[PDB]
DNA sequence: TTTTTTTTTTTTTTTTTTTTTTTTTTTTTTTTTTT
DNA sequence: AAAAAAAAAAAAAAAAAAAAAAAAAAAAAAAAAAA
């Protein structure tokens, strides 16, 4: 949908659902390549054209580091989507990736 | 408001934070050297009053105001004026109780401008509407003769002409509204035409269809009635623990066969129906029907609303025109008296041109002698500079303006009227406050407060002489 | 010798485009107050 | 002690006014020819 808002909406609405959903013993098994089909959706969501989005993507990613019980595969890829992204046109998205690089180097 | 203090940090050719203080409310006079920074000190006045067109202050950008362009250390630009109110008639609307004012303008590079008023910040809207008021405007100014352009003023337009007599009957403030809101009107009136078209083509279409479904969605609902009544009695007579007995004693023998074909008829029009009808139309008709009756309760009342400020904006041009010919008449009177006192066996007229309306510009004619000019453009540098500082006087003589700048108004004057403007400043027209540069000595010998502007070092310094 | 015609030059007026500044909308960041 | 609300700032896109440049029309001046 070509509204900025709705993008957002549903990008933070992947990142809090994932975030969320780290508590261990109903995560890992229940439900498992509907969690994954997000982190890849938020890992896509790095390159969209209105730079909100991508703000919310690494936003999204960034509360996702937090609690780790899994996925610490992820993490590499998300260092590697940062790093990519630390030179973006827009200020903010090369913000909060170098706070996104900063809570992973932190944990 | 008399002038008090004058704060410019990081202009034109003032690099440091110059404070130019002991302002005599009746003539000042600034001098100096060629290239000292006095067309800088009134550019920093024209500046702090706000200026659209930068031609008038000297520079094709807003960046070019700074020291060196803001490329040699200064990199910030800020004028500060601060204002007497000892005399609270000449004082703006909401400061009366405040016996200071301080405006200030400051750019940075890259961006553009930001306005504060007594160190609390304030659109530029705010301080336009402050110095419109006590009639200060720099984008038509009454006020301010800049340098070289004192034989220029009877070069002008009727339309300028007349916008100097429309800013001292106090309707240029009521004039540039007015056309602003026409060009606001006309385009929220195509803006609201296209939603009146939207609302003709694609509301009311999807309204009468929403009708139609609900009317049938009352013959579904006469279904819906017929099912729990037809089929809760097909069910009870099947399932045949007293209750069904009770509901088989009113209705005792019933064919099986004709009910049974009887609920299959039934529910094949249910399944037409419920893909037809939504079962939720009926609070929806009511929610569209509810919009649409606000909705054109809203666009009769913004038609009544434009209406009325139509006919009140028709209504107060006749007040408007009436103010101006009562300005124009006084004005030219006065006109002509001072020009006759300071040229003699001279006389100068404002009169309506040729055919139209004073409401449609002014033109100046002017008498020397008992013979009428015909046309302006034989006169000297020094009788158009008579002419054009006795129409400013004239204007003075209606509604003075607090601060009269002018820049070199004697460059084509002699050496007597000279010393006759600087006299007829300090002893006749007293009631403003006079900002003027001048280079000769017969002026500004003639002066209540003289500052010397000089060059040193790179930048300029303002010395109290 | 005077008037008329033609050509050339200059000035004024009007029109168009671009640039700069300002305005508008949305989002983000910072500060203060209340539960 | 933490959360919510309001204000200010930043970024992108669009609009308005002024300045500069270009084109067209009109008027004035000079020269030549004819009666
Ligand atoms: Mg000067």
């Amino acid at each position: 949908n070509s509204s900025i808002t709705l993008r957002c909406s549903v990008v933070e609405a992947c990142g809090n659902i994932v975030a969320e959903l780290a508590q261990d013993p109903q995560t890992m098994e229940h439900y498992k390549q509907q969690i994954a089909v997000l982190i890849e959706l938020l890992e896509e969501r790095f390159q969209d054209s209105n730079p909100y989005v991508r703000t919310k993507a690494i936003q999204g990613c960034s509360k996702i580091c937090d609690l780790s019980s899994k996925f610490n595969k992820s993490k590499a890829k998300f260092t590697s989507l940062a790093v990519r992204s630390l030179q973006d046109r827009s200020s903010l998205v090369r913000r909060n990736s170098v706070k996104l690089l900063s809570k992973l180097l932190l944990k | 408001m008399k002038v008090e203090e004058l704060i410019i940090d990081g202009f034109k050719s003032y690099a440091t934070r110059t404070v130019i203080t002991d302002w005599d409310p009746q003539f000042n006079a600034i001098t100096g050297l060629n290239g000292s920074g006095k067309s800088n000190i009134l550019d920093a006045i024209c500046f702090v009053l706000g200026i659209a067109s930068m031609s008038t202050v000297r520079a094709s950008s807003l960046q070019d105001l700074i020291y060196k362009r803001g490329q040699a250390g200064v990199t910030k630009a800020s004028v500060t004026i601060v204002f007497d109110n000892t005399d609270k008639s000449n004082s703006p609307i909401g400061f009366t109780n405040s016996p200071q004012i301080s405006v200030t303008r400051q750019v940075v590079l890259g961006g553009t401008s930001k306005y504060l008023i007594n160190g609390h910040r304030a659109p530029q809207q705010s301080v336009l509407q402050l110095f419109q008021s006590v009639q200060l405007n720099i984008n038509n100014p009454n006020f301010l003769i800049m340098q070289g352009k004192i034989t220029k003023v009877l070069n002008m337009k009727p339309s300028e002409i007349l916008s100097l007599i429309e800013e001292a009957a106090g309707t240029k403030m009521f004039e540039d509204r007015r056309e602003k809101a026409e060009r606001t009107m006309s385009k929220k009136e195509t803006k609201l035409q296209e939603n009146r078209t939207l609302l003709t083509e694609e509301i009311e279409p999807k309204l009468e269809k929403l009708r139609n479904e609900k009317r049938m969605f009352l013959e579904f609902q006469s279904t819906q009635t017929d099912l729990e009544k037809t089929e809760r009695i097909v069910v009870s007579y099947e399932y045949y623990f007293d209750l069904v007995r009770n509901i088989v004693k009113q209705n005792e023998g019933i064919d099986l066969d004709t009910y049974r074909e009887r609920s299959k008829q039934l529910n094949e029009k249910f399944q037409e129906l419920r893909k037809k009808v939504n079962p939720n139309i009926m609070n929806m008709i009511e929610n569209v029907e509810k919009k649409e009756a606000a909705l054109k309760t809203m666009i009769k009342t913004i038609e009544k609303d434009k209406m009325k400020i139509q006919e009140t904006i028709s209504k107060l041009n006749e007040y408007k025109r009436e103010t101006l010919v009562k300005t124009w008449e006084k004005v030219t009177l006065d006109f002509g008296n001072i020009f006759a006192d300071l040229l003699p066996n001279s006389f100068a007229k404002l009169v309506p041109c040729e055919g139209k309306d004073v409401t449609q510009g002014l033109e100046v004619k002017v008498k020397l002698g008992n013979i009428w000019k015909e046309s302006l453009i034989e006169l000297s540098g020094g009788q158009r500079s008579l002419i054009a500082l006795s129409l400013i006087m004239a204007l003075l003589q209606f509604r003075p303006a607090p601060m009269y700048i002018l820049d070199q108004v004697d460059a084509a004057l002699d050496l007597s009227h000279t010393q006759n403007i600087g006299h007829l400043i300090k002893t006749r027209f007293k009631g403003s406050q006079f900002i003027v540069v001048s280079l000769k000595e017969g002026m500004f010998a003639n002066a209540n407060r003289v500052f010397r502007t000089r060059f040193q070092d790179g930048t300029s310094v303002v010395s109290i002489m």
